[PDB]
């Protein structure tokens, strides 16, 4: 028999970190991936994504093919297993990774990579540019505000004392990371799903322009 | 280094020196230091939730974004939170002048990647463009609560100096959610900047490369401005080298 | 290409100087040079259509051409 609790528990630690759900970091192994497949296998709830998966043993450069049935079946064994909100975009990002992991050897040092292969055709942020903002253009304001307004700040200072209270024990540094790690992951959503050639350079020279502005 | 005193008397020659490692007050800086940027972020952190509360939307932030349908609060959050910043930037300013547009996308083929909010005028005025699929799916991924993020010697030093201390519905999700809100629309607020002061076509180009930022803002912003909320930290990518060679 | 320019007062010597780039005028003078364009062909098309109408032939213009 087998720890059907911690196979589910690692299972879904590791499905959250490869699907980007979680800005939670932590290290992985071959025995977590072995945990989350026999998890999925002995799981009747899971056949769906088990099979999704090990179809990923293959060239697993393929698209699966599957009924609207079976998509929504997936879609909602996925979503009960993370308790989300989720979509089949998210189902494509699992199978690329995983399909990376199973294809990778064993090796001594974790393989830093970015998204890739998700959702044929190379587009660059260009050219995406020039479509988007077409497209932006065509579109119409949905909402709008008048000129000058004024900026609603609050003033009760005892309210805002009792927010401070409040939020003193937040660790700023934690809550840094998981903002900047939360918006670079989605950035990564969205190129991979463009089909667009993430820029890390780019979104690194973001962060050597905070500092050559606090520099000075 | 370190620093050394001599103490004498006039009419006599017995001198008594001691020495100080400036470790020590180094140490006491930089706890200062850090405390004061700390309370600085957290106030101003505490000002945007009691301003958008102000605004008095029922639904919690989250909920906001997720109802689609309701534009109006989108619009009114997306706006206040710039013109927050642009204060914040320029405290003698209370509003924006100028009105604005406000467009809430919906679909892949109408974002644009790594920049969820952004401008374009209609050749009158000028629009802001939200992907509220992107702000939602930003605030809905799951945070770490747990995990703490980091020379030993000044380290061991600050744990043994300094001390530690043992009904709103925030939690530090919450306040992850804000301060991610926050840093979104301060980025989208700098190409803003840059787009009203340097033209369209300057704009785009900061678009294409955000590094302009570097000369385009630090020319008004680090001499006139308060610092930009990523200063409290320095960000790095990890693998850095690594990725960038792959 | 660029251009720039420098401010001073005739008494004092503190000059400020600042710099342009061209590519933003040539785009207003691309788009207004398209835009007249297209209202100038256009306004020939809907001309050349008018026309056509005011000799008052009953069939569009393709039905015409198959009798």
């Amino acid at each position: 028999l087998i720890n059907m609790r911690r196979y589910r528990n690692a299972a879904r630690k590791l499905i959250h970190h490869y699907s980007l759900n979680s800005t939670s970091s932590t290290e992985y192994k071959i025995s977590d991936v072995v945990m989350t497949m026999i998890f999925l296998l002995r799981s009747e709830k899971y056949h769906s994504l088990f099979k999704l998966l090990e179809t990923t043993f293959d060239d697993y450069t393929c698209r699966p093919q599957m009924t609207q049935v079976q998509t929504d079946t997936l879609l909602d064994a996925v979503r009960s297993l993370l308790e989300m909100t989720i979509d089949l975009t998210t189902v494509d990002i699992m199978r690329s990774s995983f399909a990376r992991c199973f294809n990778s050897p064993i090796m001594r040092y974790a393989k830093i990579v970015l998204l890739q292969n998700v959702a044929d055709k190379r587009t660059t942020l260009e050219e995406l540019l020039i479509e988007r903002g077409e497209k932006i253009q065509m579109l119409q304001p949905q909402q709008y505000i008048n000129s000058g307004t004024e900026i609603p700040f609050c003033d009760d200072a005892e309210f805002l004392n009792r927010l401070l209270k409040h939020i003193d024990p937040y660790p700023l540094s934690r809550m840094y990371y998981n903002a900047a790690n939360t918006m670079f992951y989605t950035t990564m959503e969205n190129y991979a799903v463009s089909n667009c050639k993430f820029n890390i350079e780019d979104y690194n020279n973001i962060f050597k322009v905070m500092e050559n502005i606090r520099k000075h | 280094n370190k620093v050394r005193t001599v103490t004498e008397i006039v009419n006599s020659d017995e001198k008594i020196q001691k020495t100080y490692e400036l470790a020590e007050f180094d140490l006491k800086n930089l706890s200062s230091l850090e405390s004061y940027e700390t309370l600085k972020i957290k106030l101003a952190l505490s000002k945007y939730m009691a301003m958008l509360s102000t605004l008095e939307m029922t639904q919690p932030l989250l909920e906001i974004f997720r109802n689609k349908a309701d534009t109006r609060q989108i619009a009114a959050v997306v706006f206040s939170t710039l013109a927050f910043i642009h204060n914040r930037f320029h405290p003698l300013v209370t509003n924006f002048t100028n009105k604005m547009e406000f467009v809430v996308t919906e679909t892949n083929d109408t974002s644009i990647p790594g920049e969820p909010i952004l401008f374009t005028e209609n050749e009158g005025v000028l629009l802001c463009s939200v992907d509220r699929p992107s702000i939602v799916k930003m605030l809905s991924r799951e945070f770490d609560t747990e995990a703490l993020v980091n020379n030993c010697n000044v380290r061991i030093a600050k744990t043994f100096g300094a001390s530690k201390r043992k009904d709103f519905s925030i939690t530090e999700v919450e306040a992850t959610q804000y301060l991610t809100l926050l840093l979104t629309v301060e980025h989208a607020y700098l190409h803003y900047y840059i787009f009203k002061n340097y033209g369209v076509f300057e704009y785009c180009k900061s678009l294409t490369d955000h590094s302009l930022f570097t000369n385009k803002l630090r020319s008004t912003m680090s001499t006139k401005t308060s610092n930009l909320l990523l200063s409290k930290f320095k960000f790095t990518i990890e693998d850095f080298d690594k990725i960038n060679s792959n």
